[PDB]
């Protein structure tokens, strides 16, 4: 839980001033004002949509979800209103496969990649009982969303250091890319789909493109293979005084 | 072990080898002072133990 | 690397804006206060062996218990690693006076130092006593200029504050 | 990102050396004419709305099959996404002219850009011409040799500043090549 | 509000940091440009009735069709409302010279104005032809000082790029 | 989130006048002592970890029942949270002293702070004291009359800026009452 | 994940067999020596902070280029991340010794670890050396043959637990090689 | 070894003749030149541990990437073999000033070197950067004399041109 990249080599996460404004009885929040407001809305538009580059006649259909956001200052309700939009399903649901839609919900709303096939198949268990709105509100009303983001900050890609699986850090680095990278470049076709269902890992050059500036992006590759052989049984011996002991 | 706190203040003396980041450790690991590379000196292989006795 | 230039365009990129007429004024402050922080930096570069020789034995004149068996400076490799770790710190103080902000300190020297020094039993109060020795060793007309002592003794007690 | 002062620090930390007396006359001579860096970044971003419009409109007049059906700026959603797509190219050059180093241009704009432009069918041979038109227009604003908009500057030269920014447009011009 | 002070205290608050030396260097640039961007701000407060009365009657020199029925200014009542919407911009150009940033321009006179001038059928390209008439009629060496000219012209050119 | 230059214009949009020659002298008496304000705010942030830890431990000394069982600063989890809170109060007052305007403190810190302490049981009679300890310790570090750490300054009058940062500690002690 | 009893029932599920008295005599001795398995894992977690810092600094001792400019344990930023990582490895092999099956070490810790290290630049030959020190530290606490720190056990052999945990430490080297 | 003696003997052995008057005239050149090249070979043989270790970390001061994972300066053994392999090359230059030709450098250092530094993946531009640093470190009146430094540098860039 130290995480040597997070507030060192990246920026600080954006969001509202505090969460004590909800208990204030003459206001609802520290009132930001329309220069301090819309530059936070620029960071929700760059995160729920990727870099989708939404036009002026596509933002006009999102007029109602901002007008509620500048009165009720909850960030989580703004993210929930933008994921049920037409502009979220015409980019990430309409021309994609099912695990491509699921792997972008982990990117846009959690900042991580899915850790399992069992965690991934339970999101298709919620598709059968309520469609795509049952997937979206179960991510938003989860415990993992509450104890990382809450109502206060935008859901950002967080370098944690103490990931519950090491593979979770790998699939986060494939999902986000560089800053000149959107998420329409594949023709559908989930990137993490082979590695979730089989149990293997990712490619080292695709992860090191998305690492920050100043973190040895790519070195360490020996010129032999990049993954491990599960069938190999090596002999690793320890020197004692007399000989060499192969505690296998 | 000597305690070193029971002495008078000013009598425990210490002195570093060089007050430099680049002589104590270079960019390579060939350090004369830090780590396991202190045995890699061109002298200090033999010694003077013909000083004492044949004991 | 928090500086004056690498914060006004890390906010110009967070809103998707051009270099504003606000941010062309903040680099006009880099023109004014450079000549007190460059002349405080160049004084440290030609005097570095002298100032870290005196800062290092201020730890060991104060704390004679460090040569006990199991303590921090218990052999000559550890004494040499003590004078290295105060040679590194005032090199970063020399770096912050060139960049102009507190960038090179808190991403090369301070980040991790709570977690590194606790695990290896290196005391924080001996690191502070070396840096706080040379904060009031600075003489205001004799060593450097009047305002050049302000810049040099701003990053020093930044490091005394962030360690303590 | 690193600016022009933090580049000198990360070169000397590789040597573990103090920033001495020899590198500081490359940094006292940065801030000596350092008014002119502010006095010429203002010459680009004052005209930066007209500069991206004349860039891609001259991209049409030398490759007129872009607006044919099949071309990548055929329809009206695609033409709006390349006026704006060259706004971002013009924005991260003007950061790097303010910083003195191309670190914020290469990490935040040039990483993976050609990697996506073959994935979207953007013809990269005609986007190089989109960059190099506004490369020529920016270096005559700094030189103050334009026909219209004679912005009143102070007398001297910005010949080195005109060629530092021409190196920045050649970095994006070689990344997607 | 966008100023040169509110950038460095919101960038310090977002990381949870005390105001360090790079922040205080950026306030020092606000003291340098204050001798030019305030003298141009006070020049606009008394010369406005000869320069907002120069612009709009030369706005209609290029744009002659706006006095025709069916267009915007077909009667005398709306030209008197046309001189209200250019006295509302020179009173906001005067505010941003006082506060340094682009705060009173972008969050009062710019935000929302793409949608009012779309729906109410007002041409934006006569505002661009009228704000730029105050640019080229402005000369330096009689009217104001040297650096008071280049701060005023850089703030007339900000909302030209925002309206276009 | 305003500063002192952005207070005179939000008093003048209500009249919708140009800010003319009469009220511009109040901001020319801001940049006269601008280096005096910069020299004053540097002295707080250089002593800030000692200003908090002397304040919170003196609250234990003046009120020894706080570390009894059932007390508010009893255990190590609670004692770290009060030291965390006094760091944020001294940080937000120092934001207000640099801007010269209390609208960084009253919005980002003082909204809902009265209702949060009564929801958590945090007693305000000790936090009015521990704010007022570092109120009196801040005017020592500005007017150079502290017992230890005589910092190096320039010879003049700073007793207006010491009283102005006393008023920001009056805005804290009014709101948490 | 699985443990030593769940590993047997997934072997019998490939044959659709019943876990009968032929297969149960391995599991009847896992519970018979089950006191010694618990007696061995608090011999490791009672000494785990000393074990990590000796193994990481003992790797610096045999390789001093890890702490020079350009080593990947250079600053405080990189050295605390190396100390965190060796505590994670020692945590997952204490889960695997407790279960009696190396499933949870192999899918959560070791799966995908080789690709993190060749993207972040971590040297894997010296990282194997820090794991191979704390393998030798772990077999000396279990058999009670450490030079300091004699713990109080009961008498007998724990020689099959010391080589079971030595095979769990050997899987870490086989997965990052 | 390729020398002055072994060249003129092999040339008069392939022709099948006795040592001529021109074969004795070449060994007289070995006499008048031996004063300079034995001064360089004695200056090097006394101070070789300080010349090798000064050039061994001039490799890693130019190429800090060699401590990355998988590279050639990862661990303690690989830098022990690196400082050895530089000390091997400086011993062979000491052998070439004694013999008088490029004999020991050819047979023992250069032949077969391209196939070993490629199979084991040792970057041959870093077995050069240590040799090129020593050639420019030499002060021509300070360490040796004028003609002793001509001979010392001419065997130093024979090795550079043989690795390049
Ligand atoms: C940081 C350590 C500074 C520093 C600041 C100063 N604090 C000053 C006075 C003061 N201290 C306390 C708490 C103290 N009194 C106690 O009775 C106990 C224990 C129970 C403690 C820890 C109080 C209550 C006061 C007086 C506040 C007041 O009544 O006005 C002080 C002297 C007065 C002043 O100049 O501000 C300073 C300078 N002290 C230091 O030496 C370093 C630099
Ligand atoms: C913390 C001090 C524990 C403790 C741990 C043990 N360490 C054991 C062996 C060991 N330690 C090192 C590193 C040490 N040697 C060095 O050369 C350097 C510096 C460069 C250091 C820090 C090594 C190399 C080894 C041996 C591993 C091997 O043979 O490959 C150890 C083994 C038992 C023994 O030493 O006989 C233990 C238990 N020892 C303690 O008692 C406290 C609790
Ligand atoms: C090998 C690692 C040791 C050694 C081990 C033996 N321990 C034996 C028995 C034993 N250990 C414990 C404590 C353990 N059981 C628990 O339930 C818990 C925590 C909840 C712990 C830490 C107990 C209770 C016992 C049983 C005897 C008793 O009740 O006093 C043991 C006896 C064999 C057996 O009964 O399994 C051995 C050989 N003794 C050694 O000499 C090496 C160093
Ligand atoms: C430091 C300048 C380098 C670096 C060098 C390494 N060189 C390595 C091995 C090596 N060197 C030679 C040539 C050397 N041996 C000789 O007998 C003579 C002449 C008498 C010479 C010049 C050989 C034949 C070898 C391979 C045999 C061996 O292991 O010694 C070497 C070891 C390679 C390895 O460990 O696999 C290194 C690391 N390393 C660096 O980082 C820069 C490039
Ligand atoms: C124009 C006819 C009115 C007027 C309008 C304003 N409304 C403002 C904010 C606002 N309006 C609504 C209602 C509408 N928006 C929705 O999203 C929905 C339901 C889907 C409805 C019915 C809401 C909820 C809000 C608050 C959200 C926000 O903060 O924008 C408004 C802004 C006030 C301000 O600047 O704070 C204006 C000016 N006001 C008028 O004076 C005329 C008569
Ligand atoms: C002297 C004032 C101290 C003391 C210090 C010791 N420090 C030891 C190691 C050490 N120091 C640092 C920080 C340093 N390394 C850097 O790269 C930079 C910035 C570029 C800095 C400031 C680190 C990370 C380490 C640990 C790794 C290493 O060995 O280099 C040290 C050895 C640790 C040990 O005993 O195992 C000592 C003894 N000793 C003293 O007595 C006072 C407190
Ligand atoms: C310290 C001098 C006080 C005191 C403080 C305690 N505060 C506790 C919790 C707490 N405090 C705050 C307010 C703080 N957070 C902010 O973001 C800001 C300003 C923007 C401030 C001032 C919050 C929101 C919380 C709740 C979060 C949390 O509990 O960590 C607290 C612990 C209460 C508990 O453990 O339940 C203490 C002890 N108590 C004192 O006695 C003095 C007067
Ligand atoms: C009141 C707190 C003091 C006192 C203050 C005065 N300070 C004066 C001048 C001054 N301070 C600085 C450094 C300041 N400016 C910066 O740009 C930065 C950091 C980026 C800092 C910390 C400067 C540069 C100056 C100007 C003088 C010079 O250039 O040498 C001052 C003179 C008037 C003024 O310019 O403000 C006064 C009176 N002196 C006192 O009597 C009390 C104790
Ligand atoms: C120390 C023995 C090594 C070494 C370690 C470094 N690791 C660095 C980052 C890092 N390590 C891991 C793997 C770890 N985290 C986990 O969650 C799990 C499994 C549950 C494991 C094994 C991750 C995922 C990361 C990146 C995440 C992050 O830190 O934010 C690291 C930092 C590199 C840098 O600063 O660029 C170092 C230095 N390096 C060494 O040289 C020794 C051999
Ligand atoms: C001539 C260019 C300069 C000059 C340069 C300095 N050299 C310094 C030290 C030094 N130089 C060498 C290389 C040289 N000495 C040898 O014995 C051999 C080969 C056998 C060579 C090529 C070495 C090994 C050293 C370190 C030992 C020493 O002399 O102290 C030097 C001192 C600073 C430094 O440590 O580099 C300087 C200034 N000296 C001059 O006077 C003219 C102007
Ligand atoms: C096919 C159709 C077609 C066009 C749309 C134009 C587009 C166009 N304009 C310019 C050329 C230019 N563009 C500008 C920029 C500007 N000029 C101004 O008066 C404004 C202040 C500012 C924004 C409009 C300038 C100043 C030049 C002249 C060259 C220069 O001085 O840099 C160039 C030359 C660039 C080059 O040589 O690579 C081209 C192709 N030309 C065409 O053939
Ligand atoms: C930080 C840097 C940065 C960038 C440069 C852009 C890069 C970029 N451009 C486009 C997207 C595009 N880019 C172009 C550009 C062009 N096509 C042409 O014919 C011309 C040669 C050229 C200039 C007009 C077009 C037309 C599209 C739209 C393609 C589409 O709609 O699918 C997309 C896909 C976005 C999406 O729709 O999801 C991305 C990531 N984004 C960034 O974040
Ligand atoms: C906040 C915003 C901000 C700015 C816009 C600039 C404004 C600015 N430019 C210059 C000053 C100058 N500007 C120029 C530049 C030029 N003269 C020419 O004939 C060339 C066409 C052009 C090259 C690009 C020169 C040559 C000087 C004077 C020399 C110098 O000090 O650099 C000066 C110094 C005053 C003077 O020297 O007269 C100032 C304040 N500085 C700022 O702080
Ligand atoms: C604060 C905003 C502000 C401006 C934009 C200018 C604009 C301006 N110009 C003139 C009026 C004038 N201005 C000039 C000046 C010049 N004519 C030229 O062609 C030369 C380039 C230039 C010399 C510097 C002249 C000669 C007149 C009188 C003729 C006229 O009506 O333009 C007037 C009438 C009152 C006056 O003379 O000041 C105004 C308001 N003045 C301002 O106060």
């Amino acid at each position: 839980a130290f995480s040597s990249i997070q507030n060192v080599l990246t920026d600080a996460p954006l969001g509202t001033p505090s969460a004590m404004g909800f208990l204030d009885e003459r206001t609802e929040k520290p009132l930001m004002g329309p220069s301090e407001m819309d530059e936070l809305v620029y960071a929700v538009y760059k995160q729920v949509f990727g870099n989708a580059h939404i036009m002026e006649s596509e933002r006009a259909e999102l007029r109602d979800a901002e007008s509620l956001f500048r009165y009720l200052r909850d960030v989580r309700e703004f993210v929930r209103a933008l994921a049920k939009s037409n502009a979220y399903t015409s980019r990430f649901l309409q021309g994609n496969q099912q695990y491509r839609f699921f792997e972008l919900n982990f990117k846009h709303l959690l900042g991580r990649g899915p850790r399992s096939l069992e965690e991934m198949a339970s999101h298709s268990a919620l598709y059968a009982e309520g469609g795509f709105e049952a997937v979206i509100d179960a991510i938003l009303d989860s415990d993992e969303y509450a104890q990382e983001f809450g109502s206060t900050v935008v859901p950002y890609c967080r370098f944690k250091g103490e990931y519950p699986t090491n593979e979770e850090f790998n699939r986060m680095l494939v999902l986000k890319g560089a800053n000149s990278t959107s998420d329409k470049a594949g023709k559908g076709r989930s990137k993490l789909c082979y590695s979730i269902a089989a149990g293997c890992s990712q490619n080292w050059l695709s992860m090191s493109k998305a690492l920050p500036f100043g973190t040895e992006k790519g070195t360490g590759f020996n010129l032999i293979s990049s993954s491990r052989n599960p069938a190999a049984r090596p002999r690793i011996g320890t020197k004692i005084p007399g000989g060499v002991v192969f505690s296998s | 072990f000597v305690d070193y706190q029971i002495f008078a203040p000013g009598t425990v003396k210490v002195s570093p080898d060089s007050v430099n980041a680049n002589e104590l450790n270079p960019v390579s690991g060939m350090s004369k002072y830090i780590g396991k590379t202190q045995k890699l000196v061109g002298d200090q292989g033999i010694s003077d133990r013909s000083d004492k006795l044949p004991m | 690397m928090k500086s004056v230039i690498t914060t006004v365009v890390s906010a110009a990129d967070a809103a998707g804006r051009f270099p504003s007429n606000s941010d062309l004024e903040s680099i006009q402050g880099n023109i004014q206060r450079s000549a007190a922080r460059l002349e405080a930096a160049e004084k440290l570069a030609g005097n570095h062996e002298a100032v870290v020789k005196e800062a290092g034995d201020a730890c060991f004149a104060k704390y004679a218990y460090l040569k006990n068996p199991g303590e921090a400076g218990e052999n000559q490799e550890k004494i040499n690693k003590c004078y290295r770790d105060v040679d590194h710190y005032m090199r970063l103080v020399n770096y912050c006076l060139v960049v102009g902000g507190t960038g090179p300190l808190d991403e090369w020297g301070i980040a991790g130092a709570r977690e590194v020094y606790r695990t290896l039993n290196l005391p924080t109060s001996a690191y502070v006593a070396s840096i706080a020795y040379t904060r009031d060793r600075l003489c205001v007309p004799r060593d450097m200029s009047a305002q050049a002592g302000v810049e040099f003794s701003a990053y020093l007690d930044y490091l005394i504050n962030a360690l303590s | 990102m690193l600016d022009a002062f933090s580049r000198v620090v990360v070169n000397s930390d590789a040597k573990a050396a103090y920033v001495g007396g020899s590198d500081l006359q490359a940094l006292k001579s940065f801030i000596a004419d350092g008014n002119k860096r502010l006095d010429a970044v203002n010459s680009i971003v004052s005209n930066a709305s007209c500069m991206v419009s004349d860039a891609v409109s001259g991209m049409i007049c030398e490759n007129p099959g872009l607006i044919s059906p099949g071309g990548n700026c055929y329809t009206n959603r695609r033409m709006a996404a390349c006026l704006r797509d060259g706004e971002i190219i013009l924005r991260y050059v003007s950061y790097a002219l303010l910083a003195g180093d191309a670190s914020v241009l290469e990490d935040r704009c040039l990483n993976g850009l050609k990697e996506t432009y073959i994935a979207l069918g953007v013809p990269t041979n005609s986007s190089i011409r989109a960059v190099s038109i506004m490369k020529a227009q920016a270096v005559a604003f700094i030189t103050n040799t334009a026909t219209e908009r004679k912005m009143s500057f102070a007398a001297g030269d910005c010949t080195s500043l005109a060629s530092e920014v021409a190196s920045y447009f050649d970095r994006v011009g070689a990344a997607i090549s």
